[PDB]
């Protein structure tokens, strides 16, 4: 309905892999 | 978000502000501080005041050669072959007038300060924890990172603990907590690189979201463009657009973007899953479904569309875990293999066979826009087995809703 | 209504006075009921009047400059950059004679006034909750938020409690605290806006049917004038329209409107749950097949149209469920998804493709008046699964009532 | 019917019933 | 790569580089040393650098004639046939500061020296397991390995035992342990080859990955090259072009290659599990499909096309196990048997006689890329059975996948 | 995907990896 954009972030599919690297880092359990 | 929830970009504090102040108070003698902090951990009671002008005493190192030009947002960090120190990423100092505390006149001046930063530093990851037995998780690793800057080193704080749970409400604290961070990201190669033991909790704190939208690319194997495509739901897509608003620095490894709620560059965060509630329960539902042993424990928000949030996820889960597409990558010379093989399947029934929105959409149409007795299996086998969930989870509900 | 039951709206309480009446009673100077309060808490016995009186002494920061004009019902409270204080919101004085009880004069001028109007305003929420379990998470929160303004501060008031349990029926107080929270909700970032720690259950306060009707509208993901068409009740809609009554500010944020019941604006709300007990149940009960997590724990209205409140509330959840209307978001230019759908399925049977009360209302028609199979498969599913249901509550009705 | 819907001065209705529900959220055992 | 976790090989650290620089401590007589970690391991505590200037004083047993030139990376570590000892693999000595300790010079010269070292370095393999059952095999081994060298060892350590979990985070400490398992590894029937005992770990650490392609070889029976043509995700293929790159000596037996953490040659090994996830659950999964009794206990890995990877498992395995290959290896002269007659079975049903990658990627596009009951029968059989499995586990993902 | 192929420069490749999994069956705990 509206148009994909890279919207300045091109870099954006590494990025968000490094951000769930650090996410399950601070995943508690037990 | 109307009110109390209009959200603050990292972008937007540089246009009103060209420095982050760090108000280091007092500042008298790394020696006296010293002894007021190692006594009062010891002791079970240290001001942070004296924590704070501590850390910056032991940290003022002007290590680390940048070999590349260091900005972001406007704000020229350094420029080519420049040496510089933790707190070139902030400013100033803000003396007021101190208060007594227990003191050692036996703390050093060569066997402290080579691992009493790392351990105070290090509590702030513990304080954030929650979980009794995962705390002492973080403590023994702790424990063990200043036992490797010799001394056998004995946790100082006692079983109190109260006290190094409320240093991340201080607005200084966390400042250094992200300084430190930020620093021994560009020198990862520092010889005091180790001290990101607990500040490595720092970057993109409160960035839920997007490490959901990180986890389903990789879950699914998707790119960031391609799963897009697979939003169908339009509070999903009205939030997807509010993290992906151009000139925010989200791609880019070296920058202030990742510690926006620490060094308090945003009061209310885009990327929170708390401010994205719709695209944090689609992403983790269909990550979990799609064999996730983290999405389990996901928490379930507040106030979405759940059934309707549910039939997009299982579609697109059903896509992904229907369309396992499986071709050569290596072959022995000569023996390759080629597909388009008939390619049209039972009549109208048949699946599409890559993972195009558009056609599974069509095939939706077909099957009355209603989930497949085939499709109520697929997730009704990925959340059985599942055991030891907890209230108010992605995975209770995914269990509760498929299980039955 | 008809007895005590008549609404009273606040509008019409500014038609009759233009003045909140503050009775802050007694002139005994902050310093000396600083030690009154202080050590009352300590001892376990204080007078509410020294509490009240204490709190406006300490709550005289005519901080907070205006950035728009402040108006409501008429009120004009403050224009463009004036600068207001708390009890700009409200007036008045009325001194007499008073009582004797502990007294510490070891209590500091500055030090206690900055985190003990906050303790004193939070017991207002502590006191109000029922259940001992929950009771300590508030009470640990709010000795966690007096720990951020220091001094590691232990609860003064022991065990015994119930001494601030009955603050809330004191007309006064409920001002104070109504006063704290319409201020600092309208300066968002002022130092002491911590203090809303307690006083935000004054917010629509016993406004439960508008709570109901906004947290139907997040769950079906439908606007509240399209809700509003799927009322199928006309107890429902009467209720519907005694809400609903213009002049109200209702949707004004900056209102006294949210809080009619603690500035004492109108004594019968005609937002509560007990005046609107058609809608709340029947908005809970379509919220609860809709997979709400809270809905369960909605309580049971007394003499109302259980029958036909239940299956309206299963015609409308039955069709927001079946049809979750999915359509693509965002595309690769040119591969577009345009339904050409057909929009006809198996006959008379075959339930409508969208949302239109109407189309779904004739479909029932032709069902007999009476809710399918499916449409009792629907609702069966939705209830099992649900454990540890409280008797007297819409999630244990929906369980007997579906779970056949 | 009983009445047609009429946008009751209240335009900003939508935005206003969920903040409401937040608060109401905040009650919960 | 991209981010700090960006792979290093093993060749590349010799291009800056011709030395591995180990700094053996300040020179204080081998007699005196022996004194103080005699001592300092029955008392509970020792210094490292203690330990390491002994262990270099001990183990200078320059007792190994080559027969064979020794090079690796362009260094020249030996020629034609000529003798060398532990340290020519290594460079350097650096000193600094000494501390007190306590020692015994009741100890003799000679006799604790043979038994000594084995024991420091073997505690090396004792420190790299958690589970303390298992942790106390290798304690027995190790005491049983000295009582071998002298009849009357006891174990001089005490059940405290954190003191030498430590060691392994120590730079020089590791040095020497790589140093002696590669000369032992080239002088296999040296006397002090015993000392392996626990310097033994220090060889393909961190290369998981390596051995995961190992095993997948030998437990399917098939070559490297046809492994590899069985790889059917992209991912697991960009992972083999990692651990394949060139010129890195990793099927080179006598190489400092092995040795990669441990040397300081790399900080990120391309060869580990952590970094070749997708090839590490894909090549574990299909090794516990075809009855491998270790697979069960691999650790499964976060972030990746669990779905996918599954199916490549699947059909890799299924093709394996249905693939016997049976061909008679010995006959009795003239009687033959010649496997002509029949070449083709029954369907385009009928699985594939061989183990052609490409003959079965065609009769699985046949069956519309979806695993047959029998494919999925096949996996129930060898999962099912499986008992006691932990969390995260290659074998509880399995059978809670296939037992269905 | 795509086809691409390349015989490994290493040969004793086979050997190898089976010698690196006899020290990883080492390190196993029980």
């Amino acid at each position: 309905k509206v148009r994909e954009y890279l919207k300045s972030y091109s870099r954006l599919d590494q990025a968000v892999g490094e951000i769930d690297e650090i996410e399950a880092q601070r995943a508690e359990k037990s | 978000g109307a009110m109390e929830d209009p959200v603050e970009y990292p972008a937007d504090y540089f246009r009103k502000s060209k420095e982050i102040p760090l108000y280091i108070n007092t500042t008298k003698s790394l020696s006296d501080l010293r002894g007021y902090v190692y006594q009062g951990l010891k002791s079970g009671n240290v001001s942070i005041i004296h924590v704070n002008s501590y850390l910056y005493g032991a940290l003022k190192d002007i290590r680390g050669k940048l070999d590349k030009d260091w900005s972001s947002f406007g704000i020229n960090i350094g420029k080519a072959g420049d040496t510089i120190g933790i707190f070139d990423l902030v400013s100033l100092k803000a003396l007021d007038g101190v208060l007594p505390d227990g003191v050692s006149d036996a703390s050093r001046t060569s066997a402290d300060d080579k691992w009493l930063p790392l351990y105070l530093l290090g509590l702030y990851r513990v304080g954030r924890t929650q979980m009794p037995e995962y705390r002492k998780k973080l403590m023994d690793g702790l424990t063990n990172q200043c036992k490797m800057i010799n001394e056998q080193f004995e946790p100082l704080v006692p079983e109190g603990r109260d006290i190094f749970d409320v240093w991340g409400n201080d607005s200084n604290y966390t400042k250094i907590v992200a300084a430190v961070d930020m620093f021994f990201h560009m020198f990862k190669k520092h010889e005091c690189a180790s001290f990101r033991y607990g500040t490595i909790v720092s970057r993109f704190k409160d960035c839920a979201a997007l490490a959901t939208f990180g986890h389903l690319c990789k879950i699914t194997g998707m790119s960031t463009e391609d799963v897009t495509t697979w939003i169908l739901n339009r509070e999903v897509a009205d939030e997807m657009v509010q993290m992906m608003l151009p000139g925010q620095e989200i791609d880019k490894a070296d920058s202030y973007m990742p510690y926006l709620i620490d060094f308090g560059l945003s009061s209310k965060s885009p990327y929170s899953s708390v401010k994205n509630p719709a695209f944090h329960f689609w992403g983790q539902l269909t990550a979990l479904l799609l064999r996730s042993t983290r999405a389990r424990n996901a928490r379930q928000p507040d106030d979405i569309e759940y059934t309707s949030l549910t039939t997009a996820g299982l579609l697109y889960a059903y896509a992904v875990g229907s369309s396992a597409d499986l071709a050569q990558q290596f072959c022995v010379g000569d023996n390759k293999y080629t597909p388009d093989d008939s390619t049209g399947g039972l009549t109208t029934n048949a699946p599409p066979q890559g993972r195009d929105v558009v056609e599974w959409l069509g095939w939706f149409e077909d099957q009355n826009r209603k989930p497949t007795p085939d499709m109520m299996q697929y997730a009704k086998r990925a959340v059985m087995s599942l055991q030891g969930l907890r209230e108010k989870t992605i995975g209770k509900y995914a269990k509760s809703e498929f299980d039955k």
